[PDB]
RNA sequence: GGCGGUUUUUU
């Protein structure tokens, strides 16, 4: 019996893979970065709805997918009342800082807001909460070379400031591009390609979580932004790749 | 000095959930002054050990007297006064982990050192006073010798 | 040494100027259309027409 | 910073196989000891073969792979005799080679046992092991069959071919009770004893020694019949001191160069 | 007004590689000073590290433009 | 077919040299010898004689593939020792034990033999 | 070959800060 | 003798410091030089050297063994604590680096090394090309405390 | 079976194994047992074949669940959960799904 | 300078 099917299913899967073949040998990614087919028909504005290519592409986790209100709220919420905790996190010269400046407590009460807004979108998109999801970098991985390389030792007081975390992932978040463009449909749809990634390296990339969990320097934390966007720029899918014959 | 820790210990167990390999075992001891736990991984063939030994375990970041802070290379050609001179088992590992019982607003009151000595363990939990000299990242230095008493 | 075998220019059929096949006849290797679109996967099309047309049979 | 002092023991001398035992030596050594008896030594052997009309019934390379495989005694021949592929001559001189002519032809109605006693060799030490048993059989030819050849042998060494190979089986054991752990025995009681196992029969291996290095090595060298055993032993210590010779001129060639 | 990517395309690199390769092979004057290797595929792969390749890629668009890129202004991946 | 003959395992070549040092420049002090149609044989006792001299740091042989007939000796003695020097000594001493092997075998021989 | 540019090399100029204080030597005239 | 069809003019720098010069190192010409390829050094090669050795008409300018970097510098770091002030300045040539002259002083209390070209119209100096050979030496006493 | 923790190796072997390595730096590493003898350790010349400081942790075949909950969650009894750090194999043993 | 078909084998 075992033979039988072994003969069976190598006579049949020929015949399919060949037609499969044969539907989309002609697709590929044109310069425009769109996927088409001989006739110049678009397939997909953007390369698996993404515009990116499936090599460099890793699982990970999305932090603030499924988590319980009040554990979001005090895990993402970046307290900045405590002054023991914040003493014992930043340094003097910022306990003060953000004691004293009301800016910088806007900014971080607008942060959470869209943090919220994001979790919410992510439970609104993911139904049935599933947290693992393929995505270009792999942050996690990138915040531990960055602490094995600067040699971080998460105890002692780190000098980062929450505003510096906060502008340097907004950036961050400009420089990636895949719809280049400063038209009002343009900008549209470079936010809603690059959605997940910027949730996902927001959720990561948390003031809370960066004082509290990864410790991380200036230096260090410049060091991850540089090589995240490499990395993501890297992955960008390059145009003239048959996606077809890949696909089937 | 150097010295990151110093300290007489004694057996107590061994491999309490069976041994698994046959020429490794848990040491599950106990200090006898700062009141320590000590799960170390030693050799058992070449340095066999047995219940109620004690040994005068020194953890330091370097054999030599004067601290010179070596590289760490094998370098058996060395006339140098060395520590490991009044030493039985001596070996060369990397502390791998430190963890605490840290809050978010009193540090932290009790530590626990996790060195690997390039496969074996050893944990050395106790107050998260006399281990300050460890630090996370860093090579380390055995050195423990049983006593006859 | 029943099985190996190799090719350099070796005799060209008559019907399509191609080369032959089988060893006895020192014939060369089919470049099989699987192999094509594993080529087009690859997106070596100068490499892919160079097996399709200048070692397989050139013609003005 | 030196080498050391070994001693040799027999313990069995015997003109088919010897047994010795080396001390004080290092496991590297006994191993290049034992490699240079099954291969690199020097013996005579059936090489140039010159058929002038066979029809046996066998191939006409057979008759050419058993005549090299049949044995020839080379007790103080080799050492004379040089390698052909360093002659200074042309055609096989009886400086570097010897002779062997067969000639045979089945006339009468039983078949005939072509032996190795057929081979009349020029010279009259080199000879198949036929002196002090029966004759290496060749082929078998029937009424009407005959066999008609010349050959030359010279001398090589096992590296080469399997016929030049004289030690027929080099036993070597180290460490007989296993007490360097060098192989580890998943239930020792399960397995038997060492021929050379002083243990006594309650304990099953001896403890282990951690400041204990491989000494003691028992050689069972048994000659196929070319070559004597010690003979074996002194040509094959004699070819590796060539060889290391060789090598140490070659160094300090290559260093005054530099 | 170029919007196309700005990096070279593993593909347009190895084409661009093997071109120059054959260019050299012809007899063609190099662009970077030779340390002293002969093999034309390792002459194009210097002068690609150099950015001195004396090449520009049309890079066709879907509508039917094209945009002219050039080894030395486009960013290099590899 | 290609079935490499049988002689160009042990016979040299014309033009291949029997030997060859080649300085490192990792490390001081360290020197790789390239033997040419050798086996295991003359290998393993060489790499047991250096690791027996206490000034050789490092000594080690290895065969860069079984078919190709080659051998490559790696060897880093102290900074006042040349790996030259070492491996001369290294063969010299092996060539003087194996000829006292074989004098005290051919001595226990003739006595084996009726004494 | 060996012999290349040497004229077509861009004179690189470097940068540094020093805020110091005006005390150097006057200027010459022309003639 | 690197390719075909140009030529190349071998002259003197300074004092030991030599360049080559291919025509087509780079020099560019007219077509005429066909004709009476004395032009090329009549007219440029031979000019610039002249403008390359002027340099030599100043005391001021010395050989510092062919130009040795390290002993201008240890010149230069010592004599800021023997005579801070009456700290010199120096010209020379390197024979590492044709068709450039060093030029060393001491812009800070740190150690720096510039260099100037010398051009067919003249010389070269933070990019900008002076017609003359002295106008950039008296323009430099004047404009080094940048 | 050469990750195991207990593989313990003599200069000889460790240098001899060495000789393969084709990104050998040249330095021989500290043995990770001086006295009273030198014996290295499968890990410890693993870790040199891993390039760069490549970080990376991942569980071996049988490796018991109930472990992380409970106690020596960063120390294994069976030598599980690798943990490799600035390219140096640390803790585990390595098999299908590591390598 | 040579063809079509069938069969048998191998991954
Ligand atoms: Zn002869």
């Amino acid at each position: 019996e075992g033979l039988i099917d072994t003969a069976v299913k190598t006579a049949e899967t020929g015949y399919i893979q060949r037609r499969l073949i044969k539907s989309m040998e002609s697709v590929m990614v044109k310069y425009d970065a769109t996927v088409r087919n001989s006739i110049n028909q678009v397939v997909q504005l953007r390369y698996g709805e993404d515009g990116l290519a499936g090599e460099s592409v890793e699982f990970q986790n999305l932090a603030t997918l499924k988590p319980s209100n009040k554990a979001f709220e005090k895990k993402f919420r970046f307290d900045y009342t405590n002054e023991r905790a914040l003493r014992r996190t930043l340094q003097e010269d910022l306990v003060k800082d953000v004691l004293s400046n009301a800016h910088i407590q806007n900014e971080l009460e607008r942060e959470f807001e869209r943090m919220r807004e994001d979790r919410e979108v992510l439970r609104v998109i993911f139904p049935t909460g599933d947290s693992k999801v393929v995505l270009p970098c792999n942050l996690l991985r990138m915040i531990w070379n960055a602490q094995k390389i600067f040699h971080i030792n998460p105890r002692l007081p780190s000098d980062l400031h929450p505003i510096k975390v906060v502008e340097g992932v907004k950036e961050l978040s400009k420089k990636l591009v895949i719809v280049n463009g400063d038209d009002p449909l343009s900008r549209q749809a470079q936010e809603n390609a690059t959605l997940l990634f910027n949730i996902h390296l927001r959720s990561t990339l948390c003031s809370r979580r960066m004082a509290e969990e990864f410790r991380l320097s200036g230096e260090a934390f410049d060091w991850l932004l540089g090589e995240i966007e490499s990395k993501f720029n890297q992955a960008i899918a390059h145009p003239g790749e048959m996606v077809g014959a890949l696909a089937a | 000095a150097g010295i990151l820790f110093e300290d007489i210990f004694d057996v107590k167990d061994i491999d309490p959930e069976g041994k698994k390999f046959d020429r490794v075992s848990r040491l599950h001891c106990e200090s006898e002054s700062f009141k320590m736990d000590l799960i170390l991984d030693v050799n058992i063939q070449i340095y066999p050990v047995d219940l109620g030994d004690k040994f005068r375990l020194v953890i330091a970041s370097t054999l030599y007297e004067d601290g010179t802070l070596d590289d760490g290379e094998y370098n058996p050609t060395d006339d140098r006064p060395s520590r490991a001179d009044q030493f039985e088992y001596v070996m060369y590992g990397k502390v791998y982990r430190i963890e605490g019982d840290e809050t978010s607003t009193e540090a932290a009151t009790r530590l626990s050192a996790y060195v690997s000595y390039g496969g074996l363990l050893m944990r050395l939990q106790g107050d998260a006073n006399n281990l300050h000299g460890f630090e996370v990242d860093s090579r380390v230095y055995l050195l423990m010798k049983k006593l006859a008493f | 040494d029943d099985k190996i075998h190799s090719r350099a220019r070796g005799p060209i059929q008559i019907l399509n100027r191609q080369p032959m096949e089988g060893r006895s006849r020192d014939g060369g290797l089919r470049f099989g259309e699987m192999e094509r679109d594993c080529q087009i996967a690859h997106g070596a099309a100068q490499f892919l027409r160079e097996r399709l047309f200048e070692a397989s049979d050139p013609y003005q | 910073p030196y080498a050391n002092q070994p001693t040799v023991r027999i313990t069995e001398l015997t003109d088919e196989n010897v047994k010795f035992i080396i001390e004080n030596t290092d496991l590297a050594v006994a191993n290049s000891i034992r490699r240079v008896f099954i291969a690199e030594v020097p013996i005579i052997a059936i090489d140039w073969v010159q058929i002038d009309a066979n029809s046996s019934v066998l191939h006409d390379e057979f008759i050419a792979h058993r005549l090299g495989l049949i044995p020839l005694t080379s007790d103080d021949i080799v050492d004379k005799l040089q390698y052909s592929r360093d002659c200074t001559c042309e055609e096989f001189c009886p400086e570097c080679s010897v002779e062997f002519t067969l000639d045979v032809r089945c006339n009468e109605d039983q078949t005939r046992h072509v032996t190795s006693r057929d081979l009349i060799s020029n010279s009259p030490r080199v000879i198949p092991v036929t002196s002090r048993q029966d004759d290496i059989l060749i082929v078998k030819l029937r009424k009407g069959q005959e066999l008609r050849l010349r050959a030359y042998a010279k001398k090589g060494f096992g590296k080469e071919h399997a016929k030049w190979n004289p030690t027929a089986g080099v036993a070597f054991e180290y460490d007989p009770d296993n007490a360097l752990r060098h192989t580890v025995y998943p239930k020792p009681e399960e397995w038997p004893k060492s021929e050379y196992s002083e243990l006594d029969e309650d304990e099953s291996q001896a403890p282990y020694d951690p400041n204990g290095k491989p000494e003691r090595f028992y050689y069972n060298v048994e000659s196929c019949g070319s070559l004597r055993p010690e003979t074996i032993v002194l040509s094959a210590l004699s070819g590796l001191k060539k060889k290391l010779s060789d090598l140490q001129t070659q160094l300090s060639h290559e260093i005054q160069s530099d | 007004k170029r919007i196309t990517t700005p990096y070279m395309t593993k593909y347009e690199r190895a084409r661009v590689l093997g071109t120059r390769a054959l260019q050299i092979a012809m007899c063609a004057p190099v662009m970077v000073e030779l340390e002293g290797e002969t093999d034309p595929l390792l002459i194009a792969m210097k002068e690609l590290k150099a950015r001195k390749i004396p090449i520009i890629i049309r890079r066709y668009l879907p509508d039917g433009s094209y945009e002219d890129w050039g080894v030395d202004e486009l960013i290099i991946s590899d | 077919m290609n079935a490499p003959p049988a002689f160009e395992s042990f016979l040299l070549f014309e033009g291949e040299k029997k030997i060859t040092i080649n300085k490192d420049t990792k490390v001081p002090n360290a020197c790789l010898f390239t033997i040419n149609k050798e086996d295991h044989t003359l290998g393993n006792i060489i790499k047991s004689q250096l690791l027996k001299d206490p000034q050789v740091l490092f000594a080690g042989y290895k065969v860069p593939h079984p078919l190709e007939h080659k051998i490559i000796i790696r060897v880093q003695t102290t900074p006042d020792y040349s790996p030259q020097e070492a491996f001369t000594n290294a063969i010299t001493d092996l060539i003087s034990e194996l000829s006292l092997l074989e004098e005290r075998f051919r001595v226990a021989i003739k006595d084996k033999q009726e004494g | 070959g060996a012999t290349p540019a040497y004229g077509a090399w861009s004179p690189s100029v470097g940068s540094g800060m020093t805020p110091g204080a005006a005390g150097f030597s006057p200027s010459a005239a022309s003639d | 003798s690197k390719g075909e069809n140009h030529l190349t003019v071998t002259w003197k720098v300074s004092d030991g410091i030599y360049q080559h010069v291919d025509v087509r190192a780079t020099l560019w010409i007219n077509s005429e030089e066909f004709e009476d390829l004395d032009e090329i050094v009549a007219r440029y090669v031979q000019p610039m050297a002249s403008f390359a050795r002027d340099l030599l008409n100043h005391k001021y300018y010395q050989d510092c063994s062919g130009g040795d970097r390290k002993k201008l510098e240890e010149l230069l770091i010592k004599t800021k604590k023997e005579k801070p002030t009456f700290i010199p300045y120096f010209i020379c040539a390197c024979k590492e680096l044709p068709g450039k002259f060093l030029l060393g002083y001491q812009p800070r209390g740190k150690p720096r090394i510039e260099y100037v070209t010398v051009t067919p119209e003249g010389f070269r100096y933070r990019g900008q090309i002076f017609p003359t050979v002295n106008g950039l030496f008296r323009w430099f006493k004047d404009h080094y405390q940048d | 079976k050469f990750t195991k923790r207990d593989v313990f190796l003599e200069r000889g072997e460790v240098m001899n194994l060495l000789m393969f390595l084709s990104t050998w730096d040249g330095k021989v590493p500290q043995p990770a047992i001086l006295k009273p003898r030198p014996l290295w350790t499968g890990k410890q010349i693993f870790s040199l074949i891993i390039p760069g400081h490549i970080n990376c942790i991942r569980t071996h075949s049988t490796h018991p669940d109930d472990e992380d909950s409970g106690p020596y969650k960063h120390i294994s009894p069976g030598d599980t959960k690798v943990v490799v750090e600035n390219g140096e194999l640390i803790m585990g043993i390595l098999c299908k799904k590591s390598l």
